[PDB]
C-alpha cells in the first residue's frame, strides 16, 4: 500500500504542496487528511482558487460535512490546534507534513506521532537538533529511524546546492549572501503591532529587511561551511519567487564563464532536476511553477579579482520548495520499514 | 516585552508568525 | 477640566486619531493612556515611523518601560487583551476610544465602564443598540447620558453628509451604492484563512467584492432613509483612500450642476469643514490627509432621465474618519454633565 | 485560408495571437506581425508575459525578419507607418489593428493602401466606423464594410447583459461604473500625459478615466440610444476588471428573476459569451476567461422593484481577444 | 544670483524644483522650465505628486506660457529641440539638463549654442564628461568647464561610503547590487523596450538591469579604478532604494569598527551627505531624506576578517535632486 | 495646447496614449 500522509497547516505550504503531489505521476504518497483551523469550507475553496497559481485544474468538491473529494478522491478535513487530538491512529497516518510552522521541535511534532502518525516532516528549520535535508545536497543520508525531520527553508534550498558545487569546485573561504524575497504570510498587509518590528510594515509597500538563519543553515546539510557564511534577506512587493545574491572568496581562481560551464555541468548530472541555468533575459514572474530549487541567471555571473565570484539564482519560494517537500516525502516512503 | 511573551504562547498570531526564509 | 482619554487598540484608527488629536489647537481633551496587546517598543515605533502617514513631526520615544512620552507628555502604554482588567479607575479616564474591532457590542464596550472609564466612542458601527453618530449629520441629537456610542464607520461618514444634502433638496426615493475601497488590516496579505471567502483573498493582487451594512446604516442617522439604500464594496490594492458611488432615483428632475451647485452651499453652511468639492482632476493619492468627510469629484456628478443621480465621493479613510473621532470626542466633551 | 497581420504587437495583439492559437480547426492563418520593435522583441515577448506566464508553444526566430511559433512561420516587420506594409506582397486578406493609434478611416484604410482587403480594429472606431459585439449584433455584420471596429473591452462585458436587461425588463435609463485594471496608456510614475488624470502613477492609485462605453453601446443596440452614461475608475490591478451597471427598468422584478434570466442566455443565445457565477470570487479568479461577461450573481440587488444593480467580470485583454478572434471568423465566414 | 532652467520637467526636474524652493537664500533663481508638455502639465504635475503629496506653494498658471510658484513667475517653454530654446532671450546661466536624453557634449552643448553658459546633467554623461558626488569630489569641480554631470542615484549613494571604507580599510575589490524602486524607463506592462527586462511590467516583477554605477565611482575615486562591480534589481516599490555592497578589505575589523568609522564620517568630513541608522526602519521610511547614503547599521556584517557588507538607503529622487541643488551652488559660488 | 500638438503627430508616445 502507498503511505497515508495528512498535511496539518494547510497554508501557502499545505496547498502548494497538495497541489504539487497531485501533478506527480509516480508516487508512493496517499493525501488522506488535512488539518487546518478554518473547517472544510474554506479547504475546499482556498484549493480551487488561488491568487498565485490560479485555479486548481481539477474536480475539487465538498464531501459530506467533514471532508472535500478532488478527483473522485476523498480526502478528509478536521480543525484542531492540538496536534495530540487529530485523528491520526483512527485514519491510519503514516506521515504529517507539518506546515503551520509552529511545531518546529520534537515536543511538538512529537504530538502527531503521539496522536498516531509515524513520520513528520516540517516544512522550516527546524527548532533545536532537528534533522535537516535538502533534496540533492545531503537528504540522501536520511536514515528511516529519524521520526521528525525538516526540508530547511526555500531560501537554504536554492543556495546549498550552488554552494555544493561552488565548494565542490572552487572551494569557498568565506561568503556572503542577501536573498531580495516575495512578502510572505508574516509580513503585516499595513502597519501593525508585531514582535519584529520591520515584519510589522506594511508588506506591499516596502523594502523589509529581515532576520535570515539560511546562511547559517547550509552548514547543516553541508558541513564544509561552517562558520563561513552570513547574509540577510531583503522582503520586496512581489507575492511570490525570490532570488538569491551569493558573494564568494573562491580558492581556485576563475571568470564567469567558467562557474557558469560548472553550474551548467552539474545541472546536467549530479543535481538533475534541482539546478538549472537560465541563458535568457527574465524576471521574477518568469520563474513561476519552476520545479528547480536553483536556476542560476547566468547573465548576471561576475567575478572581481579572480576570486570573488557573484552568483544570481532564482526560486518559486511556494512551489519549488513544495517540490521538495513532496521529494522529500518520497524519499521517507522508499525508505520505509 | 509584553508581545514576546504573548508569542511564546500564541505563535500563529498576526503579531507573532515570524518566518524565517 | 481636559477630559482624560484612552486608546484601546493603537492601530491604523488608534494611531490615526491620536496624531488628528495632536495636530488640534486647545483640545478639551487630554489624551493619557494606550492599551495594545503590543507593548512599548511598538507603541512607540508605530507612531513614529508609518508607512501611510509618514514619520511623525514630534518627538517620540518610551518614559520608562510603561509609558512613551510625545513632545515630553507622558502616556501609559498598558497590554492587556481583556478590557475589563485595564486601570481605567486609578488613571479617571473619561472616554475610552474603542479603536479594537473585536469589542464593539455593549457587552465587550461595557467592560471598560466596568474598568472605571465614564463612556465609550466605538471607531467601527455598532452591533445591536448603540446609539451611532455621523458628525454634520445627527451629532446635535448626542446625549451626554449614552455611555456607549459609535462613530460609524469611514464610509457611512462619506456617503451620510452627501445623502443629507441630496434628500433634503431633491427628495431620495431609491437608492444605491457601491464603495471601491482601499484595502484593510482586516484581509489576508495572502490567500489564507478568513471567515469571508472573499477577504481571505490577496488584498494587493485582487478586486474584492465585500459587504458593507453603510447602506443600512446611512438609516440610523438619517432615519428617513430607512429601506431606501442598499450597496456593495469593491476593495483595491490600493494601502489607503477610498471612494464612494452613489445611485439614487429623487423626486425633483434635476441636472449635474444644479446637484453640484447645491454641495458647495451645504459645503460654505451647515456642512463646513464636513463637506468639499474638488473642481480639479485628481487621483486617490491627492486626498491622503483630507479633513473632509465627503470631497465629491463634480466633474463625475452625472443626471440620467433627469432623474437618476450619479455622484462620487472621495475620503481618508483612516485619517478623515479619525478627524471625525475627535469632533466627536470633544462634542462628548462639551456636553459633559 | 484567410490571411491575417497583426498591427501593433501589444497587449491586445499577443493575446490576439494566443487566443487564435488555442483555437481548433480556425479559418485563419496569420502570417504576419508588424510593430515598433523587432523579431527580438516579437519572439521574447510572444513567449514570456507577467499577465499570461510562458506560451506552452516553441517559440523562436525565424530568420531576422520572422519567427515560428511550433514550425509555423510569421513574418515580422516594423515600419510606423502602416502605407509602407508588406501586405500586398504577402498576401494578407484582413489585418488586426492593436496599435491603438489608427482608429479612424484616414488610418486603418492606410493598410487598405498597402495591401489588406480589410481592417478589425481592437478599440472603438472615430467617426463613421461599423462597430460589432459578438453575441450582440455581429450578426449584422456586412462584408461590403472594409474597415470595422471590435468596440472596447468594456463595451463588449456591458453590450450582452445590457441586451438581456433591455429585452427581458426594458431599461428606461441607467449608469455604470467600471472599476479597472490599469492598461498601457497611463504612467507607471507621474509624467506628462494630455489627460491628467492618466499622468499619474498607475500602481499606486484610483484614478478616474473618460470611457465612452455607455454611449457605445447605443451603437450595437439602438434602443440604448441616450439612456446611458457612465464612468470608469482605474485601480492598481494589472488585468481583468469589472462593470457595476444600475437601471430602471419597466418590468417591475426581483434579483433572482434578473439572475435567472441571464442564466437563461448562458445556455441559449449568449452560449460562450455570457456566464453566471455563483461562488464568492475574486479578480484574479477570472484570469482567462472566455466569456465576455460573467454575473457575479450574488451581488445582483433590485431597490424599490425597478433599480436593478449588476456585476459583472471581464478579462479585458483574453476575453476581448477572444471576441476579436471571433468576429475575424464572423468576418472570414462572410467574406464575398 | 544665477538663472536657471529646467529642462526635462520629470521625476528630477520636478524634485529639482522643490528642493530648490525649499532651500533658504538660494543663488540660483529659477526662472524657466522646458518639457514636451505645456503650462497645464507643468502647473498641475507640480502641485500634486503621488511620490512627495501636495507641494505646499501656491501654483498657479499666469498666462499662457507661464506659472506662479509662491508669487515668483516662470516661464514654460515646450520644444525637443534645445537650439530653439531661448536661453539668451531670457539670461539663462545654467540648464539643469534631466530629460535623460542629452548626456553627451553635443547634445547637451545645444543648450550653451541657445544661450545659457553652463549644463548640468542629472545622468552620467557619455565621453569623458567632468562628473561630481558632492562630498567625494565635487571640490575638484572648475568653472572652465561648461558641460558637467551630477552622476546616478545609485553612484551618490555608493561612493560616500566606498570613500570612507577605502580611505579606513583599504578597498581590494568588491561587488555591488542595487535594490532598486522602478522608474519611468521600465513599462507599466510588458512592452516593446530595447532591453528585454526594462520591458517588463514594473510593478509585477523583480528585474534585475544593467548598472555602470560601479565602475563610475572610479571618476571620483579615481583610486577604486578596475575594483568594483555591479548589477542593479529593480523592485514593485515606486521610490526608494538600498545599495547592497560587498568588499574585501585589506585592514582586519569587524562590523562595529566599520560602523563607527561611517558615524565619523557623518559628524565630520560626510556631514549632512553620509547618515548611519540605528533603528530598524524600511524603505518608505528613508522618504525625503536630504542624505545621499544612510548606512543601515544593523546589516553591517564581516566575514572571515576581511569580507565587509554594508547596506545603505537613499531617496533616488529628492536625495538626488537635493545634490543636484547643491552641485548648482558649487557652480554659483565658483562663478567668474 | 502644447502636448496636444505633439501628440497628432506622436499619438502613440507615453505623454499621449489614450484607450477608451
Ligand atoms: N511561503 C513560503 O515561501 C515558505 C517557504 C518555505 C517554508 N515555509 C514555511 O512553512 C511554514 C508555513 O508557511 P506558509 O507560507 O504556508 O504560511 P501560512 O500562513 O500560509 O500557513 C500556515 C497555516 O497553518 C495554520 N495553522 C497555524 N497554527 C495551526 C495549528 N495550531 N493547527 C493547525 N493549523 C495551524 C494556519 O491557519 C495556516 O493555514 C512557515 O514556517 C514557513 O517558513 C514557507
Ligand atoms: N482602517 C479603516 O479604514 C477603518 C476606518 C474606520 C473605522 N475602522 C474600524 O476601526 C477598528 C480598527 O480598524 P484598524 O484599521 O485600526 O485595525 P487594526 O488592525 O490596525 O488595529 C486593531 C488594533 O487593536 C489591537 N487589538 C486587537 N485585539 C485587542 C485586544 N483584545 N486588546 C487590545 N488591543 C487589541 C491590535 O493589536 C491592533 O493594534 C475596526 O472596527 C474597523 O472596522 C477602520
Ligand atoms: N488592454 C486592454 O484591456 C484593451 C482591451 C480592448 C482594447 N484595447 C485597445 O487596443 C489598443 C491597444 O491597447 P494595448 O493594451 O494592446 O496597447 P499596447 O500598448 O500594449 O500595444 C500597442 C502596440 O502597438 C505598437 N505601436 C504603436 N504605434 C505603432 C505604429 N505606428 N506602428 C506599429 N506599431 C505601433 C506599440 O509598440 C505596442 O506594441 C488600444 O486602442 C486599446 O484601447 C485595449
Ligand atoms: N528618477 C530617478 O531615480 C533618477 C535619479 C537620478 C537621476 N535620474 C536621471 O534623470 C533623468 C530623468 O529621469 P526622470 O526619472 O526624471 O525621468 P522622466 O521620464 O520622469 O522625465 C524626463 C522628462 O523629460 C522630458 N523629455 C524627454 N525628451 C525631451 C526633450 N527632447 N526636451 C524636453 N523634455 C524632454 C519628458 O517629457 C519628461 O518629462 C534620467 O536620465 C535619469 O537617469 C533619475
Amino acid at each position: 500500500a502507498k503511505l497515508k500522509v495528512a498535511i496539518n497547516g494547510f497554508g501557502r505550504i499545505g496547498r502548494n504542496f497538495l497541489r504539487c503531489w497531485h501533478g506527480r505521476k509516480d508516487s508512493p504518497l496517499d493525501i488522506i487528511a488535512i488539518n487546518d483551523t478554518g473547517g472544510v469550507k474554506q479547504a475546499s475553496h482556498l484549493l480551487k482558487y488561488d491568487s498565485t497559481l490560479g485555479i486548481f485544474d481539477a474536480d475539487v468538491k465538498p464531501s459530506g460535512e467533514t471532508a472535500i473529494s478532488v478527483d473522485g478522491k476523498i480526502i478528509q478535513v478536521v480543525s484542531n490546534r492540538n496536534p495530540s487530538l487529530l485523528p491520526w491512529k483512527e485514519l491510519g497516518i503514516d506521515i504529517v507534513i507539518e506546515g503551520t510552522g509552529v511545531f518546529v521541535d520534537r515536543e511538538g511534532a512529537g504530538k502527531h506521532i503521539e496522536a498516531g502518525a509515524k513520520k513528520v516532516i516540517i516544512t522550516a528549520p527546524g527548532k533545536g537538533d532537528i534533522p535537516t535535508y535538502v533534496v540533492g545536497v545531503n537528504a540522501d543520508a536520511y536514515s528511516h529511524d529519524e521520526p521528525i525531520i525538516s526540508n530547511a527553508s526555500c531560501t537554504t534550498n536554492c543556495l546549498a546546492p550552488f554552494v555544493k558545487v561552488l565548494d565542490q569546485k572552487f572551494g569557498i573561504i568565506k561568503g556572503t549572501m542577501t536573498t531580495t524575497h516575495s512578502y510572505t504570510g508574516d509580513q503585516r498587509l499595513l502597519d501593525a503591532s508585531h514582535r519584529d518590528l520591520r515584519r510589522a510594515r506594511a508588506a506591499a509597500l516596502n523594502i523589509v529587511p529581515t532576520s535570515t538563519g539560511a546562511a547559517k543553515a547550509v552548514a547543516l546539510v553541508l558541513p564544509n561551511l561552517k562558520g563561513k557564511l552570513n547574509g540577510i534577506a531583503l522582503r520586496v512587493p512581489t507575492p511570490n519567487v525570490s532570488v538569491v545574491d551569493l558573494v564568494v572568496q573562491v580558492s581556485k581562481k576563475t571568470f564567469a564563464e567558467e562557474v557558469n560551464a560548472a553550474f551548467r555541468d552539474s545541472a546536467e548530472k549530479e543535481l538533475k532536476g534541482i539546478l538549472d541555468v537560465c541563458d535568457e533575459p527574465l524576471v521574477s514572474v518568469d520563474f513561476r511553477c519552476s520545479d528547480f530549487s536553483t536556476t542560476i541567471d547566468s547573465s548576471l555571473t561576475m567575478v572581481m579579482g579572480d576570486d570573488m565570484v557573484k552568483v544570481i539564482a532564482w526560486y518559486d519560494n511556494e512551489w519549488g520548495y513544495s517540490q521538495r517537500v513532496v521529494d522529500l516525502a518520497d524519499i521517507v516512503a522508499n525508505n520505509w520499514k | 516585552d509584553p508581545l514576546e511573551e504573548y508569542c511564546k504562547d500564541n505563535p500563529e498570531t498576526n503579531e507573532c508568525r515570524t518566518y524565517d526564509n
